[PDB]
RNA sequence: AUCGAGAGGA
């Protein structure tokens, strides 16, 4: 252990396990062992001292990095087999003396217990206040959320891509989201959410959305699709060429008008396109004579605008083109939304600002979700996030929702909120928009980070009346 | 020359290794892009870590739904060999 | 007839003829982009 | 010398920040391929 | 990517506030003080500025296609 | 059996908001006036954009939507203008629209901020609110060297019912019965609810005693303008528009009744 | 035992408290893409001619 | 049309509907019809089939329309009831002290499709004529049907003492001659259980009258809910300090009891019950102690709830949630189990490296002594995650077994 | 071509013995959002086989503490078999024991 | 894709009538007024004004469906009165109240501006 | 177009 902590002959990756009950010492230098760093504990003290923190604070200047902590024998990598023999303190508070000592023989301490979470679960605020399956559900829905997936998206011709107009970073964050770069590339918008029953259109995991907010760009997104095609000269007999086909020479020309193409057989950026529009004109010479149409058509029910057109040569030197079509998507009924707590639903209806319930100020909710989700779901993290988000928006800071934080509890947040002139539990008196009458019950309302998921109704709606059929069996096609 | 090896992006042997954010942006690359994937025919490919039982370790499992009361197992494997790992079992017969 | 393309590297506009391989006359780059259409594009500011 | 709780929170997150400044989030992939 | 012209909730104009907000912050204003100075009282308008991420600078870091 | 006789008091009147109280009217009328403030007060806003060039990092619809959200001074012109749908002209004319042009190119190494200051109007009385003689200009897009934006836009008359860009308000505060005398809300724990700014109660008293014979009167308003209209102009236009709606309904009903 | 069938449609479901329990709200595009063959009779010839 | 949601489990997974054309791009469904389909609106998709001949249209019209499917032969009871918003709002609406003004009654009657145009005499005439919610609901009820039910909070001793026929708590739903004379309506009265109001409507009147009954309940009650309102917030998850102190005392006593049992077992002063070895007996005692503690804390949390508490409103109406949910939100979450047992020693004689070896106490083996509002400690968080993973797996496997 | 095929199709093995080879290695990088990409680059797979119905391999073992996220796992047929690394977890690359 | 144009909520479609009058046959002296391209604003104000009339026995309105743009107003009066007369008088009363309110707001604005 | 694979949705 001394050698490994000094890094003389045994590298940090090496595991050394002593089974005392047995009489075996097992040393592993193999690859593929999962390990994690832990703070070393001497008699009852951390080896990490104030001087190490002081040196790390100036890591930009003094070139004191994480490697120096490992070199000074203050932190150690422990794999599972070695973890079997470790006496682990959850926090340095466990090393303090107690009237009745529990262990008094700790060998290691956790750097922070929140590091047990992965990338996706690290963005959930107050995850220790939710039922675990809801955290699991958010772990996937976060991967389905819309944001700015990468900063150089303008230069990538990806087959599918979604970009949100106005991504925001959450008002309520965890400390681990700093390292996930969620600040730089966020996927969601802080929304004023009221948990209320209002006209019945948010029942059974549906949500009511503010149409005036949508008019202002709320959760507006743009969808990109890329089409690729190449002209092959495989044989002296048959060759494909990019060109604007004419019905006299080409035979299999669909009834779609080919006038949107340029003389090179390609559509130009900025041209509006619809389903069954030709975007790449291509013909193949036969072994309406001597040419067969093999043009590329926009997918049925796509209706975008050509974003850019790239022309190159592929590996075999043949001419190669990629066309990106963009489609602006305005959130509508049937689109899927979700908070960071497994609370997901489709938009059931949209009301304009004047029809929405309002506070004594001019504030109307951006989203109204139904109270009947919380009881069985038990996503108290959602409610605490709403409360802390209201506090943080009024105060002008970013709330901290790191999971296992004793310095933050609901009572402290409530006391903070009362200082800003609001009911301490986040409730508010709302007026009915249709009649202007006060609502007898007061409504829980506040900012909550919401995500727009890639599942949109206009990419799912489908109907058929006697279309194409399969060759082998004469039954309708699939998809 | 014996072949070509696809290169994982941002690794030691990628052209982007140790480039500043300004240099990456000059190449139309996102500085926040973490790398760790390949480009095969223009498609970004990521290798998923595969779990397996550790080698060179003795494991004793009990299978009373079988002829053996107890079974020792060791997936022995030298450092490297085109020969796969060699598994040797040592078991004691079930009574009766 | 001209079919102007923009080079991806040097950003130079150069004529390209159908059946002519894609290559920038200045720097020899093999990636080019089509220029924006001249057709009337009108949007509602909604 | 010794870190106190009120200092402990900041200290622990400074340590974690230094770790992530050194390693990143895909270090295992890059290290395996480099090996 | 760029500061929204209006607050989503109430429609107050916030698109002329981002540069001023950045300036006040470098003048050692706290974010709450800066929001107060800019006249953003309702917490929806305050959220607009507090949660904004100016991604357009990162996009401006890339060279344009046409010279 | 007959009409109410409302009275009005103005408590605050600035360039951005008007605060006033209406008394001796019904709750339905007050709420309808509020709704008309939000949704049925006509305004001039950009609703037609032709893009001649756009080399910015934002796509055309992004720019057009941002332009549509820019408020324009409409105080006196809007009453004169016709709805473009009602005009007898071709695409547009001075009787139903206002033309705007924008032509900005970045030829320097410092980022060029395209703001509403670059929106050049054909009508001196219809211009971006931030361009009126502090408050900065509304950012449209940022350009780097070599990027350019050139477009032509028309501003038309409309109201918030069609699109929120024609909504003249920036928050309509509405309140009645500050102390809960009518018990239209029921507080489980009244003592922990902050007092309304219109409350007239001692600090030891949480809410007024129940009033069995009470009715909602004395409605409190704080209309905040987005800059396109003066707040008092918003209120007067709302009253006129609601009256016009009622008059049109009266004419149609008279025709329908006489027809039978 | 099972087949793909013509004259079928699929889309997301959303609530509607203002429909009878025996009603279903159908989008216009779906309704315009599916047809029912109505036999012409002197009773309905005018309506079908208009259609 | 024929409407269908997969998986198609029973007859009521494919029912006939009448088409109404609406603007946007989704299929629109009445809320009450979601239960037969097992559908919700978190991204569910459903299939539509259009019969192509007069014969198939007549078949669907006469055999498979939604109103004919109201009662299932599987259990001789309705498959459709009144659901979450309408159920909670109707529970609040039929309370004894619900009074409506002239205009409110006029609006609600505006939303009653079978109304005969006669405004009933108000229950209170002087001062200020006032109608009760029971009067309006009686207007909703069809025909002259007779039904007796009990509200969920009906005390068990009431039916044997005095006030059996004049309920102090307004439990004991009585519908006589089509009139709601008494009682608070809830799931037991408007749900899918046998003998409910909707079941008796279907049996006494036809399917058409019952269809109108469903629709009218929903419309009228939702429009009243626009006035009443309904929410859930942080305030409903809190309890008074006395309740918190009682819960903490109960937990501490339970922990001391478990410590005493452990000490008894360690000194060989524990005797196995018949048919059980020593370890099973010790586990039985520990689980008994912890279950009793959980029940006591849950009862305390239940008692702390006020009449305005929204969790309790939802639970009492039967719309959503149970008393266990309230106990877990307000009081301890409780014991975490894997395969019916406390958290196993995944490490060597240890559940996690943060404990000592052979620690059989509640914390070590996965007793979560915190509520969801208080938040779980890291070890409790991990044990709870294990527990939830169990249920996810169970779903994922049972699906295929049951399908075969 | 061997390396190209294995990386392009994800079948880890010779193109001729594709049925014998294990599939699902070398998936297409997910780019829906940045978090999706990061999670995909930190993904672990158990080759047990999704068809199996034994709950034991899908259960959250105690030893996952600090190594594998206890929350992130697909909720479908692969629940418990596809895992994700915890934030500070590291995997050794190996070294000579000499 | 299936989105209605925004103007559909306030623009009458060709051949559509602004207001239609039908008789309610359930009870005497009752009429149903169907108004197209109107919403809670007009319906609510008209209903409240009608409720102010002592000769009106019933007054109510509803929007049959939020995705449609129709309001139905039901009015019942005493036999000495007519629902048509009640409707006309209610509209006249509302117009008078609005005119008075506009005049008084103008006066108050002038007073505030001078001082 | 076919086949396979993978990722997802309910
Ligand atoms: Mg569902
Ligand atoms: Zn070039
Ligand atoms: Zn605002
Ligand atoms: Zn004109």
């Amino acid at each position: 252990r001394k050698l490994r902590r000094q890094m003389d002959i045994i590298v940090s990756e090496v595991s050394m396990i002593r089974d005392i009950r047995e009489r075996e010492i097992r040393i592993y230098t193999d690859a593929g062992r999962i390990c994690r760093p832990l703070l070393i504990v001497e008699k009852q003290k951390l080896l990490l001292k104030k001087r190490h923190i002081d040196q790390l604070k100036e890591r930009e200047y003094n070139n004191y990095s994480w490697q120096d902590l490992v070199a000074s024998g203050v932190v150690e990598y422990i794999d599972t087999l070695e973890e079997e023999t470790v006496m682990l303190a959850m926090t340095p508070d466990d090393l303090q003396e107690k009237e009745v000592a529990y262990c008094s023989t700790y060998t290691h301490c956790e750097i922070h217990p929140s590091m047990i979470l992965g990338v996706c679960a690290s963005i959930i605020p107050f995850p220790d206040h939710n039922q675990s399956p809801r955290n699991t559900y958010q772990s996937a829905m976060g991967k389905q959320a819309m944001g700015v997936y990468i900063t150089n998206f303008h230069v990538r011709m990806d087959t599918l891509a979604h970009v949100l107009y106005y991504p925001q970073k959450p008002l309520v964050t965890t400390r681990s989201m700093e390292y996930l770069r969620f600040r730089e590339l966020p996927a969601g918008i802080n929304s004023i959410v009221a948990i209320a029953s209002y006209t019945g259109y948010n029942q059974e995991d549906s949500v009511i959305m503010n149409r005036s907010a949508v008019d202002r760009g709320f959760f507006r997104s743009v969808f990109y699709r890329s089409y690729k095609e190449q002209e092959s000269k495989k044989g002296f007999d048959q060759e494909e060429v990019f060109e604007k086909p004419t019905r006299e020479t080409c035979q299999g020309m669909r009834h779609a008008i080919y006038d949107k193409l340029d003389d090179d057989g390609l559509i130009a950026p900025g041209v509006r396109v619809s389903g069954d529009d030709v975007i790449i004109g291509k013909t193949v010479t036969l072994p309406r004579y001597t040419k067969r149409d093999c043009s590329t058509f926009l997918r049925t029910s796509e209706t975008g605008i050509v974003d850019q057109v790239m022309v190159t040569l592929n590996q075999e030197g043949y001419k190669f083109c990629k066309i990106r079509v963009r489609s602006v998507r305005i959130p509508q009924i049937g689109d899927k939304f979700a908070s960071r707590h497994g609370q997901k639903g489709t938009c059931g209806i949209q009301y304009r600002q004047e029809d929405m319930p309002f506070t004594c100020e001019g504030i109307t909710p951006d989203i109204i979700i139904n109270p009947h989700a919380i009881p069985s779901r038990m996503t108290i993290g959602h409610l605490i996030e709403c409360l802390q988000g209201k506090v943080s928006a009024n105060k002008g800071e970013i709330g901290d929702a790191t999971p296992f934080n004793d310095a933050v509890n609901v009572q402290k947040i409530s006391n903070l909120l009362s200082d800003y002139g609001y009911h301490l539990r986040g409730n508010e008196v709302l007026y009915n928009g249709f009649t202007g009458r006060k609502i007898t019950s007061q409504i829980f309302i506040g900012p909550t980070y919401y995500q727009r998921l890639k599942h949109m109704v206009d990419d799912k709606i489908h109907s058929r009346a006697r279309g194409p059929i399969q060759i082998l069996n004469r039954q309708p096609m699939e998809g | 020359f014996i072949g070509k090896i696809p290169i994982m992006l941002r690794s030691t042997y990628c052209l982007l290794n140790g480039l500043t954010d300004r240099d990456l942006c000059e190449l139309n690359e996102c500085p926040l892009d973490p790398g760790g994937y390949f480009i095969i025919n223009g498609s970004e490919k990521v290798l998923i870590a595969q779990e397996k039982m550790a080698t060179n370790t003795v494991y004793v499992f009990a299978k009373k739904d079988s002829k053996y009361a107890y079974t020792g197992e060791c997936r022995s494997c030298l450092e490297n060999s085109s020969r796969p790992t060699s598994t040797i079992w040592v078991s004691m017969l079930a009574r009766g | 007839q001209p079919m102007i393309y923009i080079c991806g590297e040097c950003h130079t506009e150069n004529e390209i003829k159908s059946r002519d391989p894609i290559r920038c006359r200045e720097c020899g780059y093999r990636i080019m982009y089509k220029k924006r259409t001249k057709r009337l594009v009108v949007f509602d500011a909604r | 010398d010794e870190i106190t709780p009120d200092l402990w929170q900041e200290a622990c997150w400074i340590v974690i920040s230094s770790y992530f400044d050194e390693k990143g989030l895909v270090r295992q992939q890059l290290d395996s391929f480099d090996e | 990517m760029i500061i929204p012209v209006r607050c989503f909730t109430c429609g107050k104009i916030v698109g002329n506030k981002w540069e001023a907000y950045l300036g006040l912050l470098q003048a050692e204003y706290t974010e709450g003080d800066a929001l107060d100075a800019l006249g953003l009282k309702r917490y929806c308008c305050r959220r607009m500025l507090l949660a904004h991420v100016d991604l357009i600078e990162k996009l401006l870091n890339y060279a344009p296609l046409e010279k | 059996p007959y009409a109410n006789q409302p009275t009005v008091r103005i408590t605050e009147l600035t360039d951005e908001n008007v605060k006033f109280i209406i008394e001796n009217t019904d709750l339905a009328v007050a709420n309808s006036i509020r709704r008309v403030f939000i949704a049925e007060v006509p305004i001039i806003a950009i609703d037609w954009v032709q893009i001649d060039a756009n080399s910015s990092v934002l796509h055309d619809e992004f720019i057009a939507h941002r332009l549509g959200l820019i408020p324009l001074t409409s105080d006196d012109i809007v009453d004169k203008l016709q709805y473009s749908r009602d005009c007898t002209c071709e695409e547009f004319c001075p009787e139903c629209s206002v033309e705007f042009t924008l032509d900005v190119r970045c030829n320097e190494d410092q980022t060029r901020h395209v703001t509403s200051r670059d929106l050049i109007s054909n009508s001196p009385r219809v211009i971006p609110v931030t361009s009126r003689n502090e408050q900065d200009d509304i950012l449209i897009v940022k350009l780097r060297k070599g990027q350019e934006l050139r477009l032509r836009a028309y501003a038309k008359k409309g109201f918030g019912k069609e699109h929120a860009k024609w909504n003249p308000t920036a928050g309509v505060a509405f309140e009645y019965d500050p102390d809960n005398a009518l018990r239209h809300t029921v507080y489980p724990k009244p003592e922990e609810w902050p007092k309304s700014e219109y409350s007239e109660l001692d600090e030891d008293e949480s809410q007024a005693p129940y009033d069995p014979n009470g009715k909602p009167e004395r409605f409190y308003y704080n209309v905040e303008s987005c800059g396109s209209l003066r707040p008092e102009t918003i209120v007067l236009s709302a009253l006129s528009g609601l009256k016009k709606k009622l008059s049109d309904l009266q004419t149609q009903l008279s025709h329908e009744i006489q027809s039978d | 035992m099972g087949k793909r069938v013509d004259f079928s449609a699929r889309t997301v479901i959303t609530p509607d408290p203002n429909l009878s329990i025996d009603q279903v709200g159908v989008p216009r595009s779906i309704a315009a893409n599916m047809t029912f063959a109505e036999i012409v009779t002197p009773f309905n010839i005018d309506r079908l001619q208009e259609l | 049309v024929i409407f269908n949601r997969q998986p198609t489990l029973h007859k009521m997974s494919m029912m006939g509907h009448r088409v109404r054309i609406l603007p946007w791009s989704t299929f629109r469904l009445n809320l009450s019809v979601t239960t037969p389909y097992n559908a919700d609106f978190d991204g569910d998709e459903m299939n539509l089939h259009l019969p192509q001949s007069l014969e198939t249209r007549a078949e669907i019209q006469e055999l498979a329309m939604v109103p004919r499917m109201i009662v299932t032969p599987q259990s001789n009871r309705p498959v459709m009831g009144i659901v979450q918003d309408t159920l909670t709002a109707v529970r609040k609406f039929t309370k004894r002290d619900v009074f409506l003004e002239r205009g409110e009654v006029m609006n609600l009657l505006m939303f009653l499709s079978t109304w005969d145009g006669k405004v009933p005499q108000p229950a209170i005439l002087k001062p200020r004529p006032l109608w009760t919610g029971k009067q309006i609901f009686s207007l909703i009820i069809p025909g002259h049907i007779n039904c007796i039910r009990t509200h969920s909070t009906h005390p068990d001793d009431e039916d044997s003492g005095p006030y059996k026929h004049i309920s102090p708590g307004d439990t004991k739903v009585v519908v006589e001659n089509g009139e709601l004379i008494m009682g608070i309506l809830c799931k037991k009265s408007l749900g899918t259980s046998a003998g409910s109001l909707v079941h008796i409507s279907y049996l006494e009147m036809g399917h058409d009258i019952t269809r109108l009954f469903y629709s009218n309940i929903q419309t009228v009650i939702n429009n009243w809910l626009l006035i009443e309102g309904h929410t859930i917030g942080i305030g409903d998850s809190i309890a008074d300090s006395k309740t918190y102190q009682d819960i903490q005392n109960t937990i501490k006593k339970a922990k001391q009891d478990v410590i005493e049992v452990i000490e008894k077992a360690h000194n060989n002063e524990l005797e196995p019950t018949p048919g059980n070895t020593l370890r099973q007996t010790f586990e039985n005692q520990v689980n008994r102690i912890l279950n009793d503690a959980r029940d006591k804390t849950g009862s305390s949390a239940q008692k702390s709830l006020s009449e305005y508490n929204n969790f309790k409103s939802m639970v009492v109406s039967g719309a959503k949630g149970s008393k266990i949910n309230i106990s877990q939100v307000i009081a301890v979450v409780g014991q975490q189990n894997v395969e019916g047992k406390r958290i196993p020693f995944g490490f060597k004689h240890r559940t996690l490296p943060h404990f000592i070896k052979d620690d059989y106490g509640p914390e070590s083996r996965g007793f979560v002594e915190n509520s969801y509002l208080a938040g779980l400690t890291p070890t409790e968080f991990f044990f709870h995650a294990m527990g939830g993973r169990e249920g996810l797996i169970d779903t994922a496997v049972k699906t295929a077994e049951t399908g075969y | 071509d061997g390396l190209k095929y294995s990386l392009a199709t994800g079948n880890w093995g010779d193109q001729k013995k594709a049925h014998q080879a294990r599939a699902g290695v070398s998936q297409v990088l997910n780019r829906l959002t940045f978090a999706s990409t990061l999670s995909h680059l930190r993904r672990l797979n158990s080759p047990i086989g999704r068809d199996g119905k034994l709950a034991k391999p899908r259960q959250l073992h105690n030893t996952l503490w600090g190594m594998v996220c206890p929350a992130e796992t697909p909720e479908g047929h692969a629940v418990g078999l596809v895992k994700n690394l915890a934030l500070m977890a590291y995997i050794s690359v190996g070294s000579q024991p000499s | 894709m299936n989105a209605p144009p925004a103007f559909e909520s306030f623009l009458l479609f060709e051949g559509e009538k602004k207001i239609t009058i039908n008789k309610d046959t359930k009870v005497p002296n009752a009429c149903l007024f169907t108004i197209n391209k109107e919403d809670h604003t007009l319906g609510n104000i008209i209903k409240s004004q009608l409720l102010k009339d002592p000769q009106v026995l019933f007054a109510g309105y509803k929007v049959p469906h939020p995705l449609e743009h129709k309001i139905i107003i039901r009015v019942q009066t005493t036999p000495d009165y007519s629902p048509q007369e009640a409707f006309t008088n209610a509209i006249t009363d509302l117009i008078s109240e609005l005119s008075l309110l506009e005049e008084r707001f103008r006066v108050a604005i002038k007073d505030k501006q001078e001082g």
